[PDB]
């Protein structure tokens, strides 16, 4: 894949890897959602490989807005 | 002059064929209890290493060589024994020969640890008594040849005799009583590291239970860095409690135990001058210790 | 970043309260900052501990 | 070591109450701890006031990072202008013998390696105090190797309970009762035992050790027939109640089995993290005792001949 091709000019180009170079080569999730109190905007971001809200390895049990 | 030098004196009645092995005895590691000048020779046997009752294992020998003290023989009189102690006679020679038992070979510039005979006998017939000579063999095959021998003891419960070293073949299996001789050393394996692999898996209640290559290598680096945030990545926090804290001191003494033993600390390192580099079984080779 | 993972080995040791409880992700915008609270040029002057909870609904009992 | 060795000289201030001369004198025989390996220093860069952190005084926990950054040395004579001592670290003498006074409430046995603990036992706290200087003097309790990684063993797991809202004080050697004087461990110190702890605990699991981890139902059917693998348990373990829960077993099978050997791997990397740990909570046993007119015992209050160890 090209993303290992990617890997090696962030290894090379740094001269290391932090799991911030990481998460932001696989893809990101970047929504839009707006404040009740003071009306201002704010992000709401669920990482690919993460834990949290849509993540690819972790959801047991996943949340639902049926209610 | 200035040199330092322990005289054993050796109890007459020697019959003509005891005192020629101990005449080819020359340069082999000897054990003592404390650095004296004159002493007997009752205190180098292996008989002065039993408990009972009981003659000393291959933990026993690892845990009296700490306490007794290194020395190597010089030349041998028919009257006494001199031989010099490594850790104090040394420092102001410099230059002590040494025999191998050892069947590897050995290159200039190699650290040697003594390691007691359970790789694989002396015994003196008038004077009543045995002697057990350590095998001076290197220090990095030290640590490889003696978790070997563990390992099998695992396995009793591919080729582990495959030992290569400095082009040369070795047979760890050659059988029945070196088995049993060293049984002991397993046990306090399996306890340390079961003892181990539960207080750290009852502290971390889910390192196996993590996510696996990815979440555990961002478990493992927020735990591998120096910031302030340490404790709060790992505590969880009638009935019975489990006494976790103090099963976390019984089994830290008993790893601070084994610490000792199997270090098996470059006692020895030889320098090869005016002569081959290699030195093979049954040669004398020239130690230095550290100035 | 280093905050917004760090976070994430929070939930997965389970150091969370709420066993059933999810985790999200949010980034506070600065013009959201201002109008709601505290001043931009306080948190200049690398992380900072923020105390959370979690309140139930209609009913006064909170994390 | 060079040929004559490297002795150090630590001056004495002129300003000198008498009383406090013939304090020093007693000091024959001690440990102090050199924060380099200069040559010429000053009796206030020994004492505790140079010894304590940026405005925080160290507790009995956090004083033992105090001392493996710094260089313990064992004074050799007390002269009218100066206090001459010899560096451990350092090859020690031209003679490759020191003596040591103990001041400890154990005594020594041959051969045994010196580790070395803050004043922490209950009623026999002594430091030396140099009231004409103002200084305090608090000097480290000279102990046997295995009692050193008994106590630093207590105080580390005392501070594990302040993180979580009995007991642990009384230790035993050669049959004495003996408890140890402590109120408070400051947070910070705690951590920085605890990282060091945790990344060594997990540093020896490899996959040899699922292998080893099917032989607990072995060891808890062989207790029941050898007294000595019930030397292991002692019901004090997790182990024997592990054993009574948890029936594990193998997994099968492992990827490039053929050319490796896992319980093998298991071991060497155990030995390099956890049966290390000895060594990285306190400080090296550096020195051993060797009596040279043989005296089995050395006897607390006694000097005693003192040996490197490796």
């Amino acid at each position: 894949s090209l993303v290992e091709w990617l890997d090696r000019g962030w290894e090379a180009l740094a001269g290391g890897d932090r799991p911030d170079w990481l998460w932001s080569r696989r893809s990101i999730s970047v929504v839009l959602r707006h404040h009740y109190g003071t009306k201002q905007r704010f992000v709401v971001v669920s990482y690919e490989n993460s834990v949290a809200w849509g993540g690819r390895r972790a959801r047991p049990p996943l949340l639902s807005s049926a209610l | 002059a200035d040199g330092f030098e322990t005289d054993i004196a050796i109890p007459s009645g020697i019959s003509r064929p005891d005192a020629a092995a101990l005449q080819r005895c020359e340069g082999r590691v000897v054990f003592l209890p404390t650095i004296r000048r004159q002493l007997t020779l009752a205190d180098v046997a292996h008989e002065s290493f039993v408990s009972g009752g009981v003659s000393p294992d291959t933990l026993g020998l690892l845990l009296a060589y700490r306490r007794r003290f290194p020395a190597v023989i010089t030349r041998v009189l028919p009257t006494r024994i001199v031989a010099c102690p490594l850790d104090v006679g040394l420092t102001h020679a410099g230059t002590v020969n040494l025999r191998n038992t050892s069947p590897v070979d050995l290159c200039n510039g190699d650290p040697i640890s003594l390691v007691p005979p359970v790789f694989e006998d002396v015994r003196l017939d008038s004077l009543d008594l045995t002697l057990r000579f350590p095998v001076p063999l290197p220090s990095p095959l030290a640590r490889e040849i003696v978790a070997r021998l563990v390992a099998r003891g695992i396995r009793d419960l591919p080729d582990l005799n495959v030992l290569y070293y400095n082009g040369s073949r070795l047979s760890l299996l050659a059988l029945g009583p070196v088995n049993a001789e060293l049984r002991s050393l397993v046990l306090n394996m399996v306890y340390s590291i079961t003892e181990g692999t539960t207080i750290i898996l009852t502290l971390i209640p889910r390192l196996f239970a993590l996510s696996a290559q990815d979440g555990y290598v961002n478990a493992l680096l927020q735990m591998q860095s120096v910031t302030r945030e340490a404790a709060q990545l790992i505590h969880p926090e009638g009935e019975r409690r489990l006494p976790l804290y103090e099963a976390l001191v019984a089994w830290l003494t008993h790893a601070g135990q084994l610490g000792d033993t199997l270090a098996l600390a470059p006692v020895v390192r030889v320098c090869t001058f005016d002569g081959a580099a290699v030195v093979r079984s049954g040669d004398m080779a020239p130690v230095i210790r550290y100035p | 970043m280093n905050a917004h993972l760090a976070n994430e080995v929070q939930y997965d040791l389970g150091h969370v309260p709420g066993r059933p409880s999810s985790l999200v992700h949010v980034i506070i915008s600065s013009e959201c900052l201002a109008a709601a609270g505290i001043p931009l040029a306080a948190l200049m002057r690398a992380n900072f501990q923020v105390e959370i909870q979690t309140r139930a609904h209609a009913t006064g009992d909170c994390t």
